[PDB]
Formats: C-alpha cells, sequence, structure tokens
RNA sequence: GCCCACAGCCCCCGCCGCGCAGCCGAGGGCAAGGUCUGUGCCAGCAGCCGCGGUAAUUCCAGCUCGGCGAGCGUCGCGCGGCGCUGCUGCAGUUGAAACGCCCGUAGUUGGCCCCCCGCCGCCACGAGGAAACGGGAGCGCUCCAGGCAGGCCCGUUGGCCCCGCCGCGUGGGACCGCGCAGCGGGCGCGGCGCGCCGCCGCCGCAGCCCCGAGGAGAGCGGGCGGGGGCACCGGUACCGGCCGGGGACGGGUGAAACAGGAUGAUCCCGCCGAGACCGCCGGCCGCGCAGGCGCCUGCCAAGACCGCCUCUGUCAAUCAAGGGCGAAGGCCGGGGGCUAGAAGGCGAUCAGACACCACCGUAUUCCCGGCCGUAAACGGUGCCGCCCCGCGGCCGGCGCGCGCGUCCCGCCGGCCGCCCAGGGAAACCGGGAGGCUCCGGGCUCUGGGGGGAGUAUGGCCGCAAGGCUGAAACUUGAAGGCAUU
C-alpha cells in the first residue's frame, strides 16, 4: 500500500510479454534516440518524453525498439537531468506546499502533507546517494530547495 | 506477537527477563523484598522468647478463640504471632518460656480461620509441643 | 586518533534456548601506519602485535578501500 | 472440463490484467485516418497526451479516463 | 459514576497532600 | 510485505485441496517452491505442476490429486544438526514411520530420511505430511 | 583364626543361643468405618474444600482399617506440576491486556533473478587440550550401593564417548547475505621463476544493461469527495432596542411557585442593532492520519482512487529514542458577547432536597495568538503480506456489449449487510475473531488472580490543573467473561 496513505489501490501499467518492435514499426533505434534528444533539449521530463513517443508517435516501449530505457539513452548523450527526475518532482511539490503554508500558518492539514513529502524526499535521497547517482555531499535543505530546482 | 527472526535472540531474551517479573510468584521468590519483610528471615524455624499470650477470634464463618503466643524473635527482635497447635496446648506454653516457631505452612500466608497469623509453635522450652500433647515427655 | 584507528569487528553469538542469534560488535584499537591511509568504513586486516599501548595490541597489516556512502551494513567477515 | 494453464481468451480478458495468468496490456494501437488525407495516423488507444493529424495543425485526440475520444473527422481503421 | 468520583477524591487528596508537603519544604 | 513466499504457496495449496479444487495457482515462482513441489511429486502428494512465465516472478499451477493432509513452513529456517532430525520429526510429523520433513542441505533440498542416510543436516525449509 | 601401627569391625569357625515397628491418616482431593464414646460454633480440627450450634462420616478417645516402611510426619526452599513466562509453546472484541493518531532513526525484517568464484554464517568430519562426574565395553564387591577388578589371562584388562571447544583444519556449499573494478596477449625471470607496475591498439573478447514485482516512488489524463486553510458572505431564529396597534393577563409546569402586566405586558406588524449557527435535503452518503468535517462567491496548495505498451529500478515493511497532530473541558495573554449555561442565587417538592423540574445568571461557548496532551480517543479488535463461499445493497473510476438507457455485464479501490465452511468458553467473527494443540510470513506495543494502588516515593514535563513513568509492605479465596434457568 501507499507509504504515507492507507490506500491499497493497484493501477499498474503492465508491459507487453513479447519485447519486440511493433509489426507496424518503421523507425531505426538511432532514429528514436535522435528524437529523444530533441525532447531532452526541450527539457521535457523523461516520463513525459516516453508518453510523447507513445502518443504523438507510436513507439509503445523504448526498450522494445531502441534496446535501452529512456534515462540510459539520456545518460549516453550526457543529456541526463542532474537530479533524478523522481526526486525533482517531490522537491518541486514540497516547494509549492511550503509557499502556500508561508501565507497560511493555520492550515494544520497542509503541514501534515509537508512532513510526509519531505520524509519521502529524505528516504529517496539516501537511496540515490548509496547508489552514487547523487553525490555523498547531497543533503536536503528546505531553504535551498527552490534554488536547487534550477 | 512472537517476533521471530534468525538474528532476533536479544529482543526475546529482554522480553522474557522483563516479563518474567510480572508474576507474583517470580517476584516473591526473586525480588527478595520479601526476604527483608520475612520475620523468619529465610529460615525454616526461629527461636524467640514469648513476650505475650492472647486469644484470636477465628474468622467467620468458623467461630472459636484460637490460642496464640505473641513472640519477639531472638534473631531480629521482630514480632511474630504464633498459633499453638493441638487441643488445649496453650497450657503447655508459659510467658517468657522461649519457643521455636516454624512456618504455619502457606509460605507467609495466614492459614485457615486464624486471621493474619503466619507462624506456629513447634517446640516449648526444649521439648516438642506435639510430644507434650502426646504425653511422650512432661513439662 | 593520532596514527591509530578503532577497528570495529562484527560477529554473531548463538543462544541455544531461542535458536535465533544475536549480532554482537566489539571495538579494538589498532595502530595505523602512515604508509596506509584509511577512511571510516574501510576494511583493515589487523595483525596482532606487542602490547603497544593501554588499548593497542593490534596493528593494521593491509587496507582495502570502500565507497563514501554504501550504508553501515553489518559485516562479520 | 475446466483446465488451468489453458484458459478461454474472451472470458479471461474480464480478469484484471495483472490478475490474468500472464500480466498483459489491455491497451492496443488503432490506425485512425486523417480528416481529408488518405494518410493513416496510428494512435495509441489510451492517449492522455494530445495527438495531431499529419500536416493538419489541429487536435486529433480528446484525453479521457480510458480510451481517448477523437476530436476531428476520424476513421477508426483499428489495428 | 463511582470510578470518576473516586478519581476526583484521589485528585483532591493529592492536591492537599502536595500542598501540605510544600508548607514543610 | 510478502516475505516468506513458500508460506503463501503452501497455505493456498492446503486450502485449495481442502475444498478439493483440482488446480491451485501460486503467484510467485521460486527455486525453493519448485523443489518442495518436486519432493511432493516424488512422494506423490501433488499430481502435477507447471510454471507459466510472465517475464516476472513466474506463476505456478499445481494439479492436486486430493491426497495431501497438511503442508507447512518453519520460519526462521533453523539449522538442524544430523543428530536433531530425530527430535524435529517427533514434534512436527505424524508418527515416526510416515510423513516427510524437508531440509535444505549442502547436498541439496532433501527429505529427512535422505539426509538421515547421508548423516548430514541443514536448515528446515518446511514439512509435508 | 582372619584382619589391624595396635586394636577393633568384617568374615571364617566351634560352643551356646533369648525376632524385635514405627509414623501419619480413614468426608473429599486421597488409599482407608458413613463405626462406638465424650463434647455441644465451645474445645479443637482443617495446606484447600470445609467440620463442630445434641443424633460431629471431620474434634477428643478406644475400635477396626489404610498408606509407607526402619523409617514416617512437619517446616523453609529449589525443580517439577505451570503451554501460570510460552524458542518450541501463552494471551490481548467482551476474562488482565493494540500505544488516540501520523511521521520517524537505531533495531529487526525483506519479492523474483545468474548454477559452477571469493568471503560470511551453515552442515559434516577431524585435530588440539584435565581427570573425576555423567554415560558406556568387560568383570558375580555372596546380591546391592560399589569398585576397577580379575584370573594361568587381546603385550590379562581398565575400551570408548562427552570442554558448541563460539577458535583451528578439511570437504560440501543447498540456503544465507556481500563483492564498486574492463579483460586477453607482448615485452617480463622487466636484477636466481613468477607476481609487479608501467606501456603497446596490442585485435584476440557477443568487450560492458537479467528482468519490470496484482513491491514501492515519480509522471500523465480523467472524473470524485460535509478533506484543509484564508477572505467574502446569505438566511432565519434566539436576544436586545424602536414605531404604530389593541386592551388583561402573561410565563412556567407533572401540578405549581418566583421574576414579567395600566411605566399598557403577552400578542400582532414594520424597523434597527448585536453575536452565534448552518435547518428541511442529510444517509448502512462520502472525504480525512486520527481528532474531525455541511451558507454564498471566490482564492490557494493538496489527497486517495481509476485508467495507462509513461519513468525509476529495491528505492521497501514495522518501528525504541526523536518530531508533529490531537474532541471536549481547563488555562494564559488579546478581542467579542446573542444564545445556552458548571459556579452562584432563587421557586416549588420532600422527613430533609441545599438534587432532579421552573426562574435568573458568572466563567465558558465564538474569534486570535500561545499552553494543556487527555476521552467509552471504541470498531472496546496495531500495522504491512497471502489465501480466503456464496449472496445482496452503496460510492468513485474504467472497460465489454447491445436499443438506448444515468440499461446489461464485469474489473479495480473503498463503505456496508447476510451467511456456508472454519473458529470460539460462549455472545458472536466470518473482507476474520478463519486458514492455529495438524500450533512458526514479518514487525512493534501491552498483559500474567483480586485488592493495596495508579497510591507512596524518585525522575521528567506543565503557568497551573495535572500528564507520563511508577512501587512495596500488607491483605485475601476469590475477582472476572459469556450464556442458562
Amino acid at each position: 500500500g501507499r507509504m504515507h496513505s492507507k490506500g491499497k489501490g493497484i493501477s499498474r501499467s503492465a508491459i507487453p510479454y513479447t519485447r519486440a518492435p511493433a509489426p507496424w514499426n518503421k523507425y531505426t533505434p538511432e532514429d528514436v534516440c535522435e528524437q529523444i534528444c530533441k525532447l531532452a533539449k526541450k527539457g521535457t521530463p523523461p516520463s513525459r518524453i516516453g508518453l510523447i513517443l507513445r502518443d504523438q508517435f507510436a513507439i509503445g516501449q523504448v526498450k522494445n525498439v531502441t534496446g535501452s530505457k529512456i534515462v540510459r539513452i539520456l545518460k549516453a548523450k550526457g543529456l541526463a537531468p542532474e537530479i533524478p527526475e523522481d526526486l525533482y518532482c517531490m522537491i518541486k511539490k514540497a516547494v509549492a506546499i511550503r509557499k502556500h503554508l508561508e501565507r497560511s500558518r493555520r492550515d494544520k492539514d497542509s503541514k501534515f502533507r509537508l512532513i510526509l513529502v519531505e520524509s519521502r524526499i529524505h528516504r529517496l535521497a539516501r537511496y540515490y546517494r548509496q547508489a552514487r547517482r547523487l553525490p555523498p555531499t547531497f543533503r536536503y535543505k528546505s531553504d535551498q530547495a527552490a534554488a536547487l530546482l534550477a | 506477537s512472537k517476533t521471530s527472526g534468525l538474528y532476533t535472540a536479544r529482543k526475546l531474551r529482554t522480553v522474557r527477563r522483563v516479563n518474567r517479573w510480572a508474576d507474583k510468584k517470580y517476584r516473591k521468590a526473586h525480588l527478595g523484598t520479601w526476604l527483608k519483610a520475612n520475620p523468619l528471615e529465610g529460615a525454616c524455624m526461629a527461636r524467640g522468647i514469648v513476650t505475650q499470650k492472647i486469644g484470636i477470634s477465628a474468622k467467620q464463618p468458623n467461630s472459636a478463640v484460637r490460642k496464640a503466643v505473641r513472640v519477639q524473635l531472638t534473631k531480629n527482635s521482630k514480632k511474630i504471632t504464633a498459633f499453638v497447635p493441638r487441643d488445649g496446648s496453650i497450657t503447655y506454653i508459659d510467658n517468657n518460656d522461649e519457643v521455636l516457631v516454624a512456618g504455619f505452612g502457606r509460605a507467609g500466608r495466614a492459614v485457615g480461620d486464624i486471621p493474619g497469623c503466619r507462624f506456629k509453635v513447634i517446640k516449648v522450652a526444649g521439648i516438642g509441643l506435639l510430644a507434650l500433647f502426646l504425653r511422650k515427655r512432661e513439662k | 586518533m593520532q596514527r591509530s584507528i578503532i577497528v570495529r569487528r562484527d560477529y554473531l553469538h548463538f543462544v541455544q534456548k531461542y535458536k535465533r542469534y544475536e549480532r554482537r560488535h566489539k571495538h579494538v584499537a589498532a595502530h595505523l601506519s602512515p604508509c596506509f591511509r584509511v577512511k571510516e568504513g574501510d576494511i583493515v586486516t589487523i595483525g596482532e602485535c606487542r602490547p603497544l599501548s593501554k588499548t593497542i595490541r593490534f596493528n593494521v597489516i593491509k587496507v582495502e578501500p570502500v565507497s563514501e556512502a554504501a550504508k553501515k551494513r553489518f559485516s562479520p567477515f | 472440463n475446466v483446465d488451468l494453464l489453458y484458459p478461454d481468451p474472451v472470458e479471461e480478458q474480464r480478469k484484471h490484467k495483472l490478475k490474468r495468468l500472464v500480466q498483459g496490456p489491455n491497451s492496443y494501437f488503432l490506425e485512425i485516418k486523417c480528416a481529408g488525407c488518405q494518410d493513416i495516423v496510428v494512435v495509441y488507444s489510451h492517449a492522455n497526451t494530445p495527438v495531431f493529424c499529419p500536416g493538419c495543425t489541429s487536435q486529433i485526440s480528446i484525453p479521457t479516463g480510458g480510451k481517448c475520444a477523437f476530436t476531428s473527422q476520424v476513421e477508426r481503421y483499428r489495428q | 459514576m463511582r470510578a470518576k468520583w473516586a478519581k476526583k477524591r484521589m485528585r483532591k487528596l493529592k492536591r492537599k497532600r502536595r500542598h501540605m508537603k510544600a508548607r514543610s519544604k | 510485505v510478502r516475505i516468506n513466499v513458500l508460506r503463501d504457496a503452501l497455505k493456498s495449496i492446503c486450502n485449495a485441496q481442502r475444498i478439493g479444487k483440482k488446480q491451485v495457482i501460486v503467484r510467485p515462482s521460486s527455486k525453493v517452491i519448485i523443489e518442495f513441489l518436486q519432493l511432493m511429486q516424488k512422494n506423490g502428494y501433488i499430481s502435477d505442476f507447471a510454471v507459466v512465465d510472465n517475464h516476472r516472478s513466474n506463476r505456478i499451477v499445481v494439479n492436486l490429486i486430493g491426497r495431501l493432509n497438511k503442508a507447512g513452513v518453519i520460519s526462521p529456517r533453523f539449522d538442524i544438526p544430523a543428530n536433531d532430525i530425530e527430535k524435529w520429526v517427533v514434534n512436527l510429523l505424524p508418527s515416526r514411520l510416515f510423513g516427510h520433513i524437508i531440509l535444505t542441505t549442502s547436498q541439496g533440498i532433501m527429505d529427512h530420511i535422505e539426509a538421515q542416510h547421508r548423516q548430514i543436516g541443514g536448515k528446515v525449509i518446511g514439512y509435508f505430511y
């Protein structure tokens, strides 16, 4: 179930059993990688670029066609985001919750949400540091979070 | 409950050590607060000089005047009230006679109708009280 | 410490009544030779030596480096 | 004669995709035709993100909870 | 509510007992 | 979370056999699970088993003949000296003569009698009677 | 005689030769009179249940009988009984007991995956080091507790096992965790042969990514909800005022009585002021981490769920300490002030009433900043995980199908009712309190007969009120649960 919520919901994408380029596929692996870089230049978060390739184009799974996941392709060209996107999205959510709370000190429920989002940021950050994706130097500073977004 | 894991022995050892104290039986046996409280002070018998004699009304429903001698133990100068067993055997006891008093039998609990009395007289003036009742020996 | 390290060595102690074990850790002082450079968490092969001080009876014989952050990780090697 | 390891596909698709014998994708790829062009734009059935017709610079898909609705003149031509 | 009224009497005695302790502190 | 996958498996196997259902389905496929099933097939307790692949955990469908009394796991896996497979049989098996206790040993996953022949012991994986 | 430092004891012989039982009980538990005396709730007995108050199966004695036996009874304690300490192996809805809630580190626990190597446990077998002891080979101390004996005898014997030795050796390496680096070749035996270490594209190497959890996190879209804050803001009612009206009561109640009426009340109608409060719709509706949550128009961040061929790749679980939240009442500074209303005052009642019912009324209720830290905070049921038998309702999201409609059928997440199995001491649970004496998924919390006592004292916390932690001495044979009559 959800770490900070009591919901037991299971909405999960299930990838196809046969990992193959679509029968209707007409594009090379490099062609997809060159397209991916253009969206990376646009700055689109990696989850979004996968959605765009699936909906705007028709590559259902990048691994099936290119042979690599989108983040691995970004890392190869050095077009990877410095913070793994998953941490960035929580950090951005925490920044907004902090801003709303600064206007209202009476929103006790909002403070509750801030503790959980910040706790998730700290938990995920430790994993990234251990993996070496992020530096041992990384520490979460609420004060520097907005600056960290850039 | 029952946390079980290959490396969880310490938690189980601590739980047993802390929880074992809860039973009145482990505490009375091992806390040892009772040893200090025990007039007998960890002995089966104690020698004390009779300082008083009295009749204690038996707890209702049973009714009688149980015959007892209040004795201060020689060992700790600690007061004890001791029942005299057998029929009319308080006649054998005399004030200042010196008696050996042994546990009534419930390990520090009052036994039977006698109220709040935990000790019984087994010897009077060097002669067994039962033997005095059975006429084996005289005075 | 000055040219010294407190090597922590982990180990398991088995209790028979509860067939479960208890992870037990001990701290031992060791002399660090300047020839070696160690950061906390590194594995050091201490070798027994003459009682060199009040607490130092072991001296580092070899060091293998470890990463900055890879978790404390109970290791009874 | 009920046999597991050999299930009936029309009945099996009712099962949650993950609770099926092999975790499968319910979603598929249609091949929608353009508003006037004979070109076929292949569209993922579940498209939360907007898609557009080739050449014709206008919306082709309405995002929904499930299967996307189609905004312009469309021929489903499902694949 | 005898349990409630019993804890009110205990609380009263505990107030008086602490106050008396303070006089002789 | 899901920790001992074997407990899940055996609980579903015993439950399905209790209602009689001929086929039972186990969500996660494991080497230890397959080996317990292979030991059950060797003693005939399970009629047949097959693993459907999902490119994930892998799923297992077990054909039950209807002859299984109970199958359980022991957690944590306790190391058993070859001397103690005497005592464990007494408290975990129905009778000294019949019933099987299965222990993982360096030689492999084997029944109590097989490891008694080899005079070796390992950690209990579980018990099938 | 034999034995002995010397006796003696044993044993061997002659000669005499003289067997000798207690202690606790007989109502049960507990084996053994429902005997015969005394006695009369006295005296006593009785571990416990109890017995005795005139027909004592229980005392005190004879009588018989029973147990055990040269011993038997009592007391204190250990162990066993007691699965009443529980690892095996306890219990926590109601018997004692799930922290009020969420976050949370230490701790503990972690899905699936690579065979074939290195460390760790791990199992086996060694070695090494004390015997006695305890086993255990053999041996008739006349038996036996014993002891190492013995007998023309394995070089007569006196074997052998047993220091978890938390080490060491060796093998297995299933299970169990962990292992970031390019490799191969050539100088190079780079100074008796390797290893270094450099340096050659040096051309040999598929050089180099398991997978995508009916784990978790991030995303996108689609709707959903009395979820939160902040302003704005309607509506009537209660209450107070005011103008006109019309004329004797009005309130109140179970009856009353007090306070209100010609200073015109009650009552009617307009009008204003003030503060609360969201009616009927409003619930087997929903949202929320609980506590809780319902006027209008906004405004601001959220949240679960569903849908998905989106991204990440174990990032997880449960949790000492630590942090936040927490109905009401209370408090402390500021407001505000209708109503209701602890205190307080009155008026009936009653023996009393000082309580219930009426009347008036302060703190409070309301707001803002703090404090408090508790509730029958309950669903009296911790959390994550799996299996789980059908039948109904309801809420949200989605899908399939057709006349087609807020239809039909599912799926997922909830909120519920009834139950078959199963379970339980039952009441009852059954989406668990099932899958559990055939007992072991993980992790925290608490309980261990009733009082004493949540007291004393010590600590901390609080402005206090108090909270949190927390006894013992001592007392007692019951307390409790659920059902039946």
